[PDB]
């Protein structure tokens, strides 16, 4: 089976900037009729795949000429020329010169003023805590970049266990990323420590931001 | 040149 | 040219589906077409193509035996027969000629049934309100907050926890707004025929 290869899997950009989405593929994508078998495709955000360029650098009928391809047999190069907000969304490369597959994704995500986020701890509900469950809910609102670490301390000591992490797309509004972690225990296991840490680690701090509360 | 219509993958 | 999937919706393991395309705007019997998914976890997949006037088809090493494409050229539709569904074959089904995509039909697989949320409250200038979307099945769910309250407002992605989906939805008000005035949550799950409404009242 042919790989095809999206080394950056995110890119960011601001209104205007020239980009290039690069695509490699594990063997050559030249066929035997002379035609190199690449296609680039754009999904925006709750729509469908859209086609923009064929046979590596062939510009599909309606598609702006800011998008271009160029390529080599192995080595597929995809250049907005100035992105607009209508760019926005993730990239496919994508071959059927062999069994037909598809790269990665490149998202194409802009780039805005970096932000600090707003951390709120909340303790689980008495009505939860009523059944078997408990949950530990922690939110780094409106933050960027998207790159953020989340860590769980239960009396000090970290906890890996039961966690899950949610990250938004990108904000409409704001261009601005928001997480949430929970942390899944029992109602035993939650009476059983007293204090219950969520510490966030962000590129517009140096140290942690800590959010607590014990009971 | 869209599809490789042709293809020797298919059956 | 316009495509148009049917045919999705939510089955057990080993259960058969089928699925349609719709054609118009152009001569169907003159195009080649494709059915591609998009899973989470997998990314975009080629599961079955085949030729203007059939003679050739193509079926990917997934779904060879279990899947079968097909086409009437006189009706303008295109078909995939989903038999023996997996959970591996959970994504949204795209009918294509390439050039052209349709918006697509979504296909899940579990053992699971129909579950309507838990909803329970998220509580302590600013301050930040939430519920805690517990224990549904299947997605989606809608949130808002005083449907009136939008600016400020979070849903989170649903995450899948022993065979049920959970989100978190938040809501950041000035402080003078609570609990001076109500602050409340409407969760709806369409699949259920549910909707909670939940007050955030403090702790």
């Amino acid at each position: 089976d042919i790989v095809l290869t999206q080394t950056t899997p995110t890119l960011s950009a601001t209104i205007g900037q020239s980009v290039s989405i690069s695509c490699r593929s594990s063997q050559s994508l030249l066929e035997s009729d002379g035609n190199t078998y690449l296609n680039w495709l754009l999904q925006r955000p709750g729509q469908s795949p859209q086609l923009l360029i064929y046979s590596v650098s062939n510009l599909e009928s309606g598609v702006p000429n800011r998008f271009s391809g160029s390529g080599s047999e192995t080595d597929f190069t995809l250049k907005i020329s100035g992105v607009e907000a209508e760019d926005l969304g993730v990239y496919y490369c994508m071959q059927t010169t062999h069994a037909p597959t598809f790269g990665a994704g490149t998202k194409l995500e802009l780039k805005r003023a970096d932000a600090a986020p707003t951390v709120s701890i909340f303790p689980p509900s008495t009505e939860q805590l009523a059944t078997g469950g408990a949950s530990v809910v922690c939110l780094m609102n409106n933050f960027y970049p998207r790159d953020i670490s989340v860590k769980w301390k239960i009396d000090g000591t970290e906890r890996r266990d039961g966690v899950l992490d949610s990250v938004t797309d990108q904000d409409s509004k704001d261009s601005t990323y928001s997480m949430s972690s929970t942390l899944s225990l029992t109602k035993a296991d939650y009476e059983s420590h007293n204090l219950y840490t969520c510490e966030v680690v962000h590129k517009t701090s140096s140290s942690p931001v800590v959010k607590s509360f014990n009971r | 040149q869209l599809i490789n219509t042709n293809g020797s993958w298919h059956v | 040219v316009k495509l148009q999937e049917s045919g999705g919706g939510l089955v057990q393991p080993g259960r058969s589906l089928k699925l349609s395309c719709a054609a118009s705007g152009f001569t169907f019997s003159d195009s080649y077409l494709a059915w591609v998914r998009q899973a989470p976890t997998k990314g975009l997949e080629w599961v079955a193509s085949i030729t203007n006037s059939g003679g050739r088809f193509y079926y990917r090493d997934s779904v060879k035996g279990r899947f079968t494409i097909s086409r009437d050229n006189a009706k303008s539709t295109l078909y995939l027969q989903m038999d023996s569904l997996r959970s591996e074959d959970t994504a949204t089904y795209y009918c294509t000629r390439m050039d052209y995509w349709g918006q697509g039909t979504t296909v899940t697989v579990s053992s699971a049934e129909t579950t309507a949320p838990s909803v329970y409250p998220l509580a302590p200038s600013m301050v930040t309100l939430g519920c805690l979307v517990k224990g549904y099945f299947p997605e989606p769910v809608t949130v808002t907050w005083n449907s009136a309250l939008s600016s400020g407002v979070h849903t989170f992605p649903a995450v899948l926890q022993s065979g049920l989906y959970t989100l978190t939805s938040s809501v950041t008000v000035p402080s003078s707004t609570w609990p001076s005035q109500t602050v409340t949550c409407n969760v709806a799950h369409p699949a259920s025929s549910t909707k909670v409404d939940k007050k955030i009242v403090p702790r």
